[PDB]
RNA sequence: UGGUAAUCUUGUGAAACUCCGUCGUGCUGGGGAUAGAGCAUUGUAAUUAUUGCUCUUCAACGAGGAAUUCCUAGUAAGCGCAA
RNA sequence: AAUAGUGGUGCUAGCAUUUGCUGGUUAUCCACUUCUUAGAGGGACUAUCGGUUUCAAGCCGAUGGAAGUUUGAGGCAAUAACA
């Protein structure tokens, strides 16, 4: 094509909740890293993004870094269906939320754990599984 | 007087080729319009199951086979020509139809 | 040379020399060049070619084996593990991408730089293939020209997997310069340095 | 069902005929199966 | 260099372990009254061209 | 002087016909594109964005076009490509029919493809005079 | 009426018939021009027959040809089959057969299998 | 991030017989998509002497 | 709706392969092995997931020591997905 | 040979058009079997030449030929301790 020669500013760690990137790759594998999100969860925020989709690092605008993860804490506001989620119709609330990274393990071993001792609502011989053979 | 068809559909090769011999035989000495008969493809049947009443031993198989031969005429005449001829022309494993569909 | 037309569009260029005795749509056969005099009677198969892909039937006599193009030969050694057993399109694929890359790399020939290739890699010595009942030795042996030939591309060949194997460049960068490096007595492709310690010991023996 | 030689399992099911295949070896005859190739 | 171009004549036999080698009578064709025999390895027929180094150490027989 | 559709290139045909419709922008364009993929087999939507739409439904005017009649059943199980199912052995395709139905019904609204009496939706001779017409204007694309 | 014949020919049952037919001369793969066929590499394969005699006697011929069956690989190798003895029909039927023998010995100083199709069955396996 | 796609390969291109992308990845930051677009950026340059191209390689030479 | 059978499903539009692209050699987009949230069907009944589609998670695994092989020229191997 | 198929005559749409190349379907009708299917037969015997051998049984080349590895692959064939 061309040559676009531009003056570095690339961040080999970034901070989006404790997620230090290394953004000389595309984006869409860029938000990829953290847990929780997949490149098939990944692929349609990028594209609700309205970005290049070949950029690195160095040449993103500073709003956006606010605005991937305002999507995310958003996620039906701005048409999300049912099916593109991970936690969906809760035993506790009910309602359907998606994940970061660093909670994924929150509403995992409360969750667990009612199985594993309480002989939960459903958890009774769900009960040595993880416990026994897989604690 | 209507146009007819008849089906025979049997196993036995060398007595299927005497029927159909003596079916176009008492037409022509009467002299109907016809059409030839026309041999479709076979059918073969096939099983394929292990040689043993136990289990115990080396393993291959057998593979047992069935065939079966069909062919069909179409035929018009008046309908005193064809009720005898269709009634002396019997034979053991030998089966015969009459189709008179004229939609 | 007086482009006739019919009532089907026919482009001209495959009527141009192919019309005439030039065979091949891009080189001839004029060019034969002899080095050993082994290779006289039966590698150059002086039959035109358009493709090189045919449905031979050499193999049910190992000297009809013989009378298949050279080019032929190379392309069926290609097939090398459970990835490529029969994608024979796949490689003349590579191979039509290689005789470009050969002439464009300063020279005249393409199709001349492994004729002469495989007079070097046809291993004058050998050594035998038995132990010798118990005293595991080698003795006075040599080889047999039509087994010569065999053995000589086929260890051309095989370099050329692991030389493009889980590095960047293709196979068709690989095929040019070991060929061009199998064109003369260099020893520095593995497609040489193999074969010349093979004929080192066999000089001891025996 | 369970037809004769200690059987109820290895049904030929295909063809609606039913049989025990321990006890169709010997009646494939009559049937008229034979064996060819 | 010094070659030995050489022509088959006459095959003998197959001989070894396995008969992997064969015996041929060979002929040199810079001097055509050179009648030796060769320990030769693989396919061989009438009228071929054998290169060779060793002339003269050559094995009549094996076991 | 006078060519079928039938004399032309393959690949490079529909790109430049959908390259034209892309000029014209008269498709009904569902909300669900972005996230939706071609059937269950695939593993990603694709790397076109926009075009793909225009890509699937100018090659089943393509398909039509020497054919009798089709229906939905047969382009389910046309679209190349084999299902993974992990580590267990491949199997083939079928595709989705939701994408499939309604690009069929956006070329009614066009005066192209409808229902034949034996009972699959084809040409007649609204694309019979048109859509080769503009097939014919894809001759100036062959120089 | 017009000069016309059928030729077929096969390969590891994939088969070609033929229509000769007397014209400007339109050589139509299953309703196509022959300079389009989806194997790219294999394009030449095809242009075989007709770039072994030179390109003179067909300004008063027409060929139709088409297939079923078999893969991608063996219709490249039926249609040449069928077309290459498609065109000795007019010389084994209307021109003289001098003019036929010197291109039999043409196609098949280079070819055996342009004239004869091959032999080479499958074969059923454990058993 | 402004020189090292600037002079090695803008005055440095025609040092070469051939062009492919070995060449082009001898610098470990020069990528695939960065290796790739090298050439896309010099067909429009002219000095390529295209010989065959297609989807999975090309075969280019300079002017 | 069509199909008691070359008529209908069914040309069983199978897959590898095939062009045009994106990707760039790192155990990364190779490889998804344990898993948690969900929607469906089949029967009297699926928890100890009978199976199937969603999104997540991506963990052993860089060609294999000593040893040792149902498969023969359209053969050996890949590629099927019919009963 | 409307339970396969082409070849026309048509109704009929494109048609660059201008002779033309693709369509059109029940029944527009007639004429056809090459391809297709199934009965009846034919065809290969190692044929014909050249070597080789006790000149014997045969084995190697050769050109012809749909076919020249028992022409390719199977089915079928009873002496015996697995109580």
């Amino acid at each position: 094509s061309l040559v676009v020669q531009e003056q570095g500013s690339f961040q080999h760690i970034l901070r989006l909740l404790n997620t230090n990137v290394d953004g000389n790759i595309k984006i869409v594998y860029a938000l990829t890293t953290i847990k929780g999100v997949g490149r098939r969860y990944s692929n349609l925020v990028c594209k609700k993004a309205d970005v290049d989709l070949h950029k690195r690092a160095g040449e993103l605008t500073q709003e956006e870094l606010e605005r991937i993860v305002q999507i995310m804490q958003n996620p039906t506001h701005y048409k999300i269906p049912a099916w593109f989620l991970n936690r969906q119709n809760d035993i506790t609330d009910g309602k359907d939320y998606h994940t970061l990274a660093n909670n994924v393990e929150s509403k995992l071993r409360d969750d667990l754990e009612r199985l594993k001792k309480i002989r939960a609502h459903r958890g009774i011989r769900h009960f040595w599984g993880l416990r026994v053979r897989g604690q | 007087i209507i146009k007819i068809r008849i089906t025979l559909t049997s196993t036995k090769v060398k007595q299927l080729e005497n029927v159909s011999s003596n079916i176009v035989k008492n037409a022509e000495q009467h002299n109907l319009v016809k059409k030839g008969p026309v041999r479709l493809p076979t059918k073969v049947l096939k099983i394929s199951t292990r040689k043993t009443p136990n289990g115990e031993g080396s393993k291959t198989w057998e593979t047992y086979e069935m065939r079966i031969h069909k062919r069909y005429i179409d035929l018009e005449a008046p309908v005193q020509i064809v009720k005898r001829i269709t009634q002396i022309t019997i034979e053991p494993g030998v089966d015969v139809e009459v189709v008179v569909a004229s939609n | 040379f007086t482009p006739v037309v019919l009532a089907t569009p026919i482009p001209e260029e495959v009527q141009q020399a192919q019309t005439e005795i030039k065979l091949f749509n891009k080189w001839s056969f004029e060019e034969v060049e002899v080095k050993d005099a082994s290779l006289v009677d039966y590698v150059q198969v002086r039959q035109p070619i358009f493709v090189a892909h045919t449905a031979g039937r050499y193999a049910n006599k190992r000297f009809r084996k013989a009378q298949c193009p050279i080019i032929e030969r190379l392309t069926n050694s290609l097939m090398m593990n459970g990835r490529n057993n029969g994608k024979k399109l796949k490689a003349v694929r590579i191979i039509k991408h290689t005789l470009d890359i050969i002439n464009v790399l300063t020279d005249q020939n393409p199709i001349q730089v492994v004729v002469d290739a495989i007079t070097n890699t046809g291993p004058r010595e050998d050594t035998t293939r038995v132990g010798g009942g118990g005293a595991a030795r080698r003795q006075a042996v040599d080889v047999s020209p039509l087994r010569r030939v065999n053995q000589a591309i086929a260890l051309l060949t095989i370099g050329a997997r692991e030389a493009a194997f889980r590095n960047i460049k293709t196979i068709a960068e690989t095929l040019a310069e070991e060929l061009i490096n199998a064109a003369k007595g260099s020893s520095t492709s593995y497609a040489i340095k193999k074969k010349d310690e093979l004929e080192r010991v066999a000089k001891s023996n025996r | 069902q369970c037809r004769v030689c200690s059987s109820h399992t290895g049904l030929i099911r295909k063809y609606g005929l039913n049989i025990c295949r321990q006890c169709f070896r010997e009646k494939a005859n009559d049937i008229g199966f034979n064996k060819f190739r | 260099t010094p070659v030995t171009l050489a022509k088959v004549i006459k095959v003998l036999g197959r001989t070894g372990s396995r008969g992997g080698v064969t015996q041929v009578r060979v002929e040199f064709l810079e001097d055509t009254s050179r009648t030796i025999v060769r320990n030769v390895k693989g396919p061989v027929r009438e009228n071929d061209i054998l290169v060779l180094m060793e002339s003269e150490r050559e094995a009549r027989r094996l076991r | 002087p006078g060519v079928s559709v039938r004399d032309v290139a393959a690949q490079d045909f529909i790109n430049a016909y959908a390259s034209f419709l892309q000029r014209q922008g008269k498709l009904e364009v569902p909300g669900y594109v972005d996230i939706v993929k071609t059937s269950s087999g695939n593993e990603m939507p694709p790397q076109d964005a926009e075009g793909w739409f225009y890509k699937r439904a100018a090659s089943v005017a393509r398909h039509i076009y020497m054919r009798k009649q089709v229906g939905v059943g047969k382009l389910n199980k046309l679209y190349g490509g084999a299902k993974s199912r992990g580590v267990r052995p491949y199997k083939h395709i079928d595709a989705s029919g939701s994408i499939n139905r309604k690009v069929l019904q956006a070329l009614e609204k066009i005066g192209i493809v409808e229902i034949s009496p034996k009972g699959g939706r084809r040409i007649s001779e609204n694309g019979q005079r048109d859509l080769d017409r503009i097939a014919a204007q894809t001759l100036e694309e062959d120089e | 009426a017009v000069p016309s014949v059928q030729t077929f020919g096969k390969k590891k049952s994939a088969t070609a018939v033929a229509h000769v037919k007397a014209g400007k001369g339109l050589i139509k793969v299953n309703g196509s021009p022959i300079t389009l066929v989806e194997p790219e590499i294999l394009r030449f394969k095809v242009y075989e027959p007709l770039l072994l005699v030179g390109l003179d006697k067909f300004s008063n011929i027409d060929i139709r040809v088409r297939v079923t069956g078999g893969g991608h690989v063996s219709q490249v190798y039926a249609i040449r089959q069928a077309i290459a003895k498609g065109l000795v029909a007019y010389h084994q039927k209307y021109v003289d057969e001098q003019s036929k023998n010197e291109l039999k010995k043409a196609f098949t100083s280079y070819d055996r299998t342009l004239l004869i199709a091959d032999s080479r069955r499958p074969e059923p396996k454990k058993f | 991030l402004d020189q090292e796609k600037y002079d090695r390969i803008l005055k440095e291109v025609p040092t070469y017989r051939y062009v492919s992308v070995s060449v082009l990845v001898d610098r470990l930051k020069i990528g695939g998509s960065l290796a790739r677009i090298a050439l896309r950026h010099l067909e429009k340059e002219g000095i390529i002497k295209p010989i065959s191209k297609h989807s999975k390689q090309a075969i280019y030479t300079r002017a």
